[PDB]
């Protein structure tokens, strides 16, 4: 090319500069570089100084090479060929150089190339790349393995892709001859190259995986770890998805990971430990661990300490062998349940009550981490092992306090189940003071645990709210932002918890205040909206009227929110490469808050809804390509149905066939809610409602005589089916026959409310006009109506009515042989009520 | 039951604190 010494002089002038001590020297040599970078040419001196520039030292020829890199990453598009290629000439011809700083600085250069732009572009980097694996020099085929290495980590899918012509058909079965090289560096490097395309299941590799297997253990016995830590993660992936062959050495398999797991090297320890983790889901884990469960449990339980450097690091956090055992025994004790207790219940012995804190945390863990699965097992266990976890709460040591709280609340089902006054008062009365401990991580852990109570309790928590609320609020004063945001997450399940008890002056007075005081701090783009939000939402819904002085602004903040949602998206869709897409969760957020607002208030939101563009907004959250987004849409849809019908209305012939094309229960909430939304509606529009029906009947109908459908969603299936034929009989009628049985199941189950009594009233008014529709099915009628407590009296004469002309129907013959199959608490109902 | 499902309840679990 046409390096001159006067151009050559100025840049390495530069470089010196930037290497230069001084504060403001620096700051001038930025902005030298950055008016430089946008001259293609410029990157030609880089490329230069790094490659040819044999002269310079070391951090001056690779710091050259990484503002290139840089170059390529901001301004990749913009290089002409003529530069891009003699930069891409210029590495794969130095990728071994004998200096490793400038070997790692091509490298980076190589890969970043192929990532950022070279995509296909580069069509001849792979095939080279291979042919230089076969190469002599050592640091040649060390520095060509690392490319590919890190072209698979970012570029994995080559193969799945097929955008260059199937390249992975040719690289793979190249890796594996790599696996007998003398050097761990080059083995580590084919492994972990094969082992990015096991749980694709990678053609080239699938139709190969005999040889990746044999060549496997054949490195078993190699003592070199980073060797070791690609070993076994590749059999790992390979127990994911390749299961049929390894069966046969499996024994071995076990014994080796089963060695590993228990390596003195933290990192080898972790990737065989996971082992156990994805064999626990398995089929055929009981089986496969017959000869080796006794040792496996207490190498788990040991690993589950936390490690020296973390005990260190925790006085003054990501995956770890602690977390990987925990979890993998979790996953065990649901696999073997009560079978898993005489192997744990020994150890939880040594560890619950040991003088060394570090022992004793590891033992509550334990104990936290099985419950799910043993949990019947521990039931004996209890009445002991409760109350002395409620001692530890008061342990000393913080980290002991806040595992604690983790796992008495992983037993809260059992404690509220027993007399309040034996644990859960006790334990609540504890986890409050834990909340406003001095310790940060003790008080997330409280008020994590307190919150999980919380959400088994519901109701039994009402007679101690005052009490509750007198921390939680004390608590606001208290924390930093990082547990605030959790406290909102308390707040807002205890709201749940109790509904309407919340609803008292001094409660509102104490709660409100500093929830709006956060609210005034954070900006719209802040994500630490989601838990306040979502905690406003909880409380609203439980304050209903209470809420009014408090409704506008909230209100205007989350139709705002959704807008500016909708309008970044739209700028985003009209020019990705300059806006950035909107976080949707923003919009789900204020959406649900709106729903939450709508049904505290009711009527009283017709106001704000009157001052509101949220309708229209709504017409294209429905039609949003996010699941989550039309599931909260259609909930606030049947909130503002309810709530002040005049003002949806105007929309229904738009909603209508937007309601009839997501009644697809692969969405399950969306289903769901765009049911639910259409019953309201029904109730609302009365007979104007027969021209939608048809564009929703069938759908309906569909769904309710589906296996494998969520109870909720059948119930809002069968209340809106008897929404629409109360309305509109003539519609729906017909088609009783095919789904009264499955209507009456779901419906029978449910408590009497003003939602059921609607349904019912339409199965009658269908019944009226269809009764050869029912007359098949009786029995379930009978039993649907046999579940009424208390009905409406009108609503009780059409049972009678209905009941009295079956019997009268069929004769007092069939009727008693018909009646002989009822259940004594039914025959005896329909005689309290009904008289038949 | 009867009524609207929302993903709040299941938010609040994936932000609470766990050992594992």
């Amino acid at each position: 090319w046409k390096p001159d010494e006067q151009g050559l002089q100025q840049i390495l002038q530069l470089l010196k500069e930037s290497q230069s001590p001084d504060t403001t020297i620096q700051r001038t040599v930025q902005q030298k570089l950055e008016q430089l970078n946008q001259y293609p040419d410029f990157n030609n001196y880089l490329i230069f100084v790094l490659t040819k520039l044999k002269s310079e030292d070391e951090p001056t020829r690779s710091l050259s090479g990484l503002i290139l890199k840089n170059n390529v990453k901001a301004h990749f598009q913009n290089f002409p060929n003529g530069v891009t290629d003699f930069i891409k000439s210029e590495c794969l011809n130095n990728i071994g150089d004998s200096s490793p700083l400038i070997r790692a600085t091509v490298g980076i250069l190589i890969t970043t190339i192929a990532s950022k732009g070279e995509l296909q572009n580069w069509p001849d980097l792979l095939p080279k790349l291979c042919s230089l694996l076969d190469s002599e020099d050592y640091n040649t085929c060390e520095g060509a393995f690392g490319a590919l290495q890190k072209i698979c980590e970012d570029s994995a899918e080559i193969l799945d892709s097929d955008v260059l012509d199937r390249p992975l058909n040719i690289m793979i079965p190249k890796f594996l001859q790599f696996f007998k090289h003398s050097s761990p560096k080059i083995r580590s490097h084919a492994v972990a190259c094969v082992n990015q395309f096991i749980i694709s299941r990678t053609q080239a590799l699938m139709l190969h995986i005999d040889s990746f297997i044999e060549n496997l253990f054949a490195l078993a016995g190699d003592e070199e770890p980073e060797v070791r830590k690609n070993v076994c993660r590749a059999l790992v992936m390979l127990l994911e998805v390749r299961m049929d062959r390894l069966l046969p050495h499996m024994h071995n398999i076990v014994e080796y990971m089963l060695q590993r797991t228990q390596d003195q090297d933290e990192n080898v320890a972790l990737e065989a430990c996971e082992f156990w983790l994805t064999l626990a889901e398995q089929p055929i884990c009981k089986d496969v661990l017959v000869r080796h469960l006794p040792k496996l449990i207490p190498v788990l339980v040991n690993g589950m300490k936390y490690s020296d450097i973390d005990i260190i690091l925790l006085k003054g956090s990501d995956w770890n062998l602690r977390k990987c055992s925990a979890a993998a025994l979790d996953v065990l004790a649901n696999v073997y349940r009560d079978e898993l207790l005489p192997h744990i219940l020994p150890l939880l012995k040594e560890l619950l009550f040991h003088h060394e804190w570090v022992v004793k945390e590891s033992g509550i863990l334990v104990l936290g981490a099985i419950a799910e699965g043993c949990m019947q097992g521990m039931i004996p266990y209890l009445p002991e092992l409760i109350p002395h976890l409620i001692q530890c709460l008061s342990d000393k040591k913080a980290l002991v306090r806040s595992i604690t709280c983790w796992t008495l609340s992983r037993y809260a089902h059992w404690v509220v189940s027993q007399p309040p006054d034996t644990y859960l008062k006790p334990l609540m009365t504890e986890l409050l003071k834990r909340i406003l401990d001095s310790n940060k991580r003790v008080q997330e852990a409280a008020c994590s645990a307190f919150a999980t109570l919380e959400e088994e309790a519901c109701t039994e928590l009402v007679p101690y709210l005052a009490y509750i609320l007198d921390t939680l609020v004390f608590a606001f004063s208290k924390y930093q932002h990082k547990n605030l945001l959790i406290l909102y997450d308390a707040i807002g399940t205890l709201a749940d918890s109790v509904g309407h008890h919340l609803n008292k002056p001094e409660y509102i007075q104490m709660l409100m205040p500093p929830l709006i005081q956060k609210w005034n701090m954070l900006k719209d783009e802040d994500k630490d909206l989601f838990p306040l939000l979502e905690c406003l939402s909880s409380v609203a819904t439980a304050l209903q009227s209470g809420f009014l002085p408090y409704c506008e602004p909230v209100y205007q903040r989350c139709v705002n929110l959704v807008q500016k949602t909708l309008a970044q998206a739209m700028l985003n869709n009209a020019q990705p490469d300059q806006y950035e897409a909107p976080d949707k969760d923003f919009m789900i957020v204020a959406l649900d808050l709106l729903s939450g607002l709508a049904e505290g208030l009711g009527g009283n939101i017709e106001q704000l809804v009157a001052r509101s563009n949220i309708l229209t907004l709504m017409y294209q959250c429905m039609q949003d390509k996010m699941p989550e987004v039309r599931q909260s849409s259609f909930a606030l849809l049947g909130d503002l149905t309810k709530a002040c019908f005049q003002h949806v209305k105007p929309c229904i012939a738009d909603f209508m066939p937007i309601l009839g094309t997501n009644l697809n229960p692969e969405f399950i909430s969306v289903c769901n809610n765009a049911t639910w939304a259409i019953g309201e509606i029904s109730i609302q529009m009365g007979i104007e409602m027969q021209p939608y029906i048809p564009m929703v009947l069938h759908q309906l109908v569909e769904i309710i005589n589906r296996p494998n459908t969520p109870k909720t969603l059948l119930e809002n299936t069968a209340i809106t089916i008897g929404r629409l034929g109360y309305v509109c009989p003539q519609e729906v009628a017909p088609m009783l026959q095919q789904f009264i049985r499955p209507w009456c199941t779901s419906l029978r189950n449910i408590r009497d409310n003003e939602e059921k009594d609607s349904a019912f009233r339409g199965i009658c008014t269908m019944i009226s006009v269809n009764p050869s529709g029912v007359i098949q099915d009786f029995i379930f009628f009978c039993d649907a109506v046999a579940s009424w407590i208390n009905p409406k009296d009108d609503l009780r004469d059409m049972f009678c009515k209905i009941l009295h002309g079956f019997k009268n129907q069929v004769g007092d013959e069939n009727w008693r042989r018909f009646s002989d199959q009822f259940p004594l608490p039914l025959k005896e109902r329909l005689a309290a009520f009904y008289g038949v | 039951g009867p009524g609207k499902m929302d993903s709040r309840g299941e938010h609040r679990q994936d932000r609470r604190e766990r050992p594992y």
